[PDB]
């Protein structure tokens, strides 16, 4: 059972400038100290990406509708790992197979499966006051499933779940693509020391996983977590976090590979005349 | 060189006729470890099976399926179908596998087949005309047959046609034409029937456990075993690494591959180093020795002596004189210096025995 | 049903314009040693 959450002020969507980010390895080929030009779905340099906030200060709980055109670059700026998971599908109402990724307090769950997805699915962590322990308590995503094809559960682990105070210190970058029936998820982690921005510099997004699913994906949504310690839809706190969403387009990129074999720098072939 | 020049007289000089190349031997294939084995063990040999009209559905994907072990066991009585063969099936990959398991009688094995009609084939289970996959049946006298009578197996016997791959859990009473209003009596008999297998029953009525495996194609998830071979170095070898086929000799590589990178390509987009999946070892591939062959003669009018020059070939493995231009055989190297007569190259000349 | 026409069904390649009049049993895998049974089947089938 799920209940829609109230007390969310309406504010126009925010767009932020992405500076030379969203670059990933085009293939699984090792190259050392060479310039390679490749055409693939990439995020343009110095582009505009949609920025969603989460802060108590309203509470700025951002779980709106987001389309899936050709691939998604998802950056998460966090200090307590508020973001939890992702949902992909077309109809989102149990009449078409969907994909779900959730990183709960102990494991990582990837389900290619049909769900009766709620309009406002979320996670909820209860912060006890008698004793200091942050543990996940609520999971309002799906109702039931009759058919189901792909299940994957990672090994159990432990997580902090505590909400630290200060500036953001973690940046999780992901790239999701779906081509030739294959769903590619690329991930990277980066420490940061900023309060609100998209970090500059260069970072190569190494591959993580390649699922052979072969389903149509033209609609995706995100899943956050809320802290608790009011009513069922009023007594909730989002927590300080932010995430940027960008769309990938077919572009030609020129990449320099150093002696280590990792990606050192990349330039576009359509940004400005110097890069071309 | 006479054949190359299309003449029976050869003038003094050097001519490139053929091209020596080391043939590749001990072709090897390497594939990742076979460590993804979904539980096929108890899907075919379990404690108990459901009835034929309540057949269970098993979904198989993302598995490494090997069917050679099933075929060579020789403990299964029934193995016959069209469209596929007992051999070469391990090299065919399919997207999904559907398994239907139940228990039938001895005479029921004939009815379960595509294109075959019958009471069971019309009221219990039927197969499509374009059916992919087939059925395996094995004797279960020691398990299904029980002394005194076994009545746990039930099959539909009265029905009003069934769609292919259709499951009908409902067993509503059948009307033969005064309605019985769902009450047992005239014109309304029991639509189902038990088997009552007995140990005294012969081969015609003995129980048989049946599993039907069907494959559907239209990305592939479950493939064959993909067997591998041994790894050998220091020889010109045909190597098959993760489906990539090539020719060359392996050697120790100092390159440090990233964990997500399998093979490496240098400038001009050709394979340079490859990491084998079994032991995460990076090996440098280099082409085995090859090069042109030059025939040095002082002229047929002068003499029939011949020198053979392998160009840029370290011919230690095949009057041998090695220079940076290759290796020359058949001419005696001398420490003197004369005017060049037959230019071999790299400051080395030959003249007329043949001296270099 | 007319069963006077036969065609090969199981065999181990065949060169162009090659005649194979022998119908020796075909082994697809414990060998049966020329005896009808498991792991081997008759290579000839009738059109009917
Ligand atoms: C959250 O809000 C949505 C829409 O405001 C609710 O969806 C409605 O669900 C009912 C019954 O499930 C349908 O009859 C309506 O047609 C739906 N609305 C629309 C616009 O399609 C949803 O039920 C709410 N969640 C709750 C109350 O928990
Ligand atoms: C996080 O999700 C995993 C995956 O569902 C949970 O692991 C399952 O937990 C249920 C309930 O205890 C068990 O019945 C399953 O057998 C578990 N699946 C496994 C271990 O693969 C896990 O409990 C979740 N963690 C929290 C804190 O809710
Ligand atoms: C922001 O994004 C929009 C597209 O939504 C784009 O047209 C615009 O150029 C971007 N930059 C600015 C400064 O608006
Ligand atoms: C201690 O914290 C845990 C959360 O991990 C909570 O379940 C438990 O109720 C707390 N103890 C008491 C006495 O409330
Ligand atoms: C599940 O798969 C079956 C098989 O085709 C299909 O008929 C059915 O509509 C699917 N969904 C549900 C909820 O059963
Ligand atoms: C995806 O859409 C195409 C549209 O042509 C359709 O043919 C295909 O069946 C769809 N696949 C799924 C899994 O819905
Ligand atoms: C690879 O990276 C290391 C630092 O981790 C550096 O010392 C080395 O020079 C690089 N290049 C190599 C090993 O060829
Ligand atoms: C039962 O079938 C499985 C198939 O995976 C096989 O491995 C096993 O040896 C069989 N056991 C018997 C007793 O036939
Ligand atoms: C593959 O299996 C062999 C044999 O057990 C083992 O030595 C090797 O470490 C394995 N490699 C991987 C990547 O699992
Ligand atoms: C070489 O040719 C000349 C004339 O063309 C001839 O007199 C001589 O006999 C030839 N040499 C030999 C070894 O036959
Ligand atoms: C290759 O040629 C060099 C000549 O400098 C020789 O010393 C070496 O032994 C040759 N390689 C082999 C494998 O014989
Ligand atoms: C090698 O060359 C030196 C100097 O020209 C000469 O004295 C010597 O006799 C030569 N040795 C041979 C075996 O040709």
């Amino acid at each position: 059972q799920c209940v829609n959450l109230t007390t969310r002020t309406q504010l126009p969507p925010a767009y932020t400038n992405s500076f030379t980010r969203g670059v990933y390895y085009p293939d699984k080929v090792f190259r050392s100290s060479v310039l390679h030009s490749t055409q693939d779905l990439f995020l343009p340099f110095f582009s505009n990406v949609t920025w969603f906030h989460a802060i108590h200060v309203t509470k700025r709980f951002d779980n709106p509708v987001l389309p899936f055109n050709d691939g998604v670059y998802f950056a998460s700026t966090e200090k307590s790992n508020i973001i939890r998971g992702w949902i992909f599908g077309t109809t989102l109402d149990s009449k078409t197979q969907s994909l779900l990724i959730v990183n709960n307090a102990t494991n990582v769950v990837i389900k290619v499966c049909e769900f009766q997805f709620c309009n406002d699915p979320f996670l909820g962590v209860y912060y006890h006051k008698n004793n200091k322990s942050w543990m996940e308590s609520e999971f309002r995503v799906y109702s039931s499933a009759n058919n189901c094809t792909f299940e994957y559960v990672s090994q159990p682990f432990l997580m902090d779940l505590e909400g630290k105070q200060g500036n953001f210190k973690n940046l999780r970058e992901f790239v999701f693509k779906n081509i030739d029936g294959y769903f590619k998820i690329y991930s990277k982690h980066t420490p940061i020391n900023l309060v609100r921005d998209l970090p500059q510099g260069f970072s190569a997004l190494e591959p993580l996983v390649d699922l052979p699913i072969g389903i149509n994906i033209t609609r995706f949504q995100t899943l956050l977590a809320l802290h608790r310690s009011g009513d069922s839809s009023s007594g909730w706190t989002a927590g300080a976090a932010a995430y940027y969403v960008g769309y990938l387009q077919p572009r030609t990129f020129l990449l320099k590979y150093n002696e280590n074999g990792t990606i050192t720098d990349a330039v576009d072939c359509a940004l400005d005349p110097l890069s071309e | 060189t006479k054949c190359t020049l299309k003449s029976f007289t050869v003038e003094k000089g050097i001519y490139q006729t053929s091209n020596f190349r080391v043939q590749p031997t001990e072709s090897i294939v390497r594939f990742p470890n076979i460590t993804n084995l979904c539980p096929f063990g108890e899907v075919f040999n379990a404690t108990r099976f459901a009835s034929v009209y309540a057949w269970n559905r098993k979904r198989i994907s993302n598995c490494v399926a090997d069917y050679s072990v099933l075929y060579n066991s020789a403990s299964f009585s029934t193995f016959k179908c069209y469209g596929v063969s007992p051999t070469k099936l391990n090299d065919l990959c399919f997207t999904n596998v559907y398994a239907d398991s139940f228990v039938i009688r001895g005479d029921e094995v004939r009815q379960i087949a595509p294109g075959q009609t019958g009471k069971i084939a019309d009221y219990n289970y039927k197969l499509p005309d374009d059916f992919t996959g087939c059925v395996i049946a094995w004797n279960s006298n020691n398990l299904d047959s029980k002394v005194g009578g076994n009545y746990n197996y039930l099959y539909r016997l009265f029905r009003k046609n069934l769609k292919p791959f259709e499951r009908d859990i409902s067993t509503e009473i059948y009307q033969a034409g005064t309605p019985c209003n769902g009450v047992e009596g005239f014109n309304c008999y029991f639509p189902l029937q038990s088997y009552g297998f007995q140990p005294t029953n012969g081969v015609g009525y003995q129980p048989y456990r049946v599993v039907v495996l069907s494959f559907e194609l239209l990305p592939a998830t479950v493939c064959g075993p993909k067997k591998s071979t041994n790894l050998v170095k220091n020889k010109c070898v045909n190597f098959n690494f993760n489906g990539l086929t090539g020719t060359g000799v392996l050697t120790e590589s100092n390159k440090k591959f990233l964990p997500f990178q399998q093979f490496g390509r240098d400038i001009a987009d050709t394979t340079d180093a490859v990491r084998d999946p079994q032991t995460l070892e990076i090996l440098d591939i280099t082409p085995c020795s090859f090069g042109g062959v030059s025939v040095i003669t002082p002229g047929t009018n002068t003499s029939n002596q011949v020198a053979v020059l392998y160009q840029d070939v370290n011919c230690t493995e095949v009057n041998v004189f090695q220079t940076r231009a290759g290796c020359l055989i058949g001419a005696e190297h001398v420490n003197n210096s004369y005017e060049c007569d037959i230019p071999i190259g790299a400051g080395i000349c030959a003249s007329y025995s043949i001296i270099a």
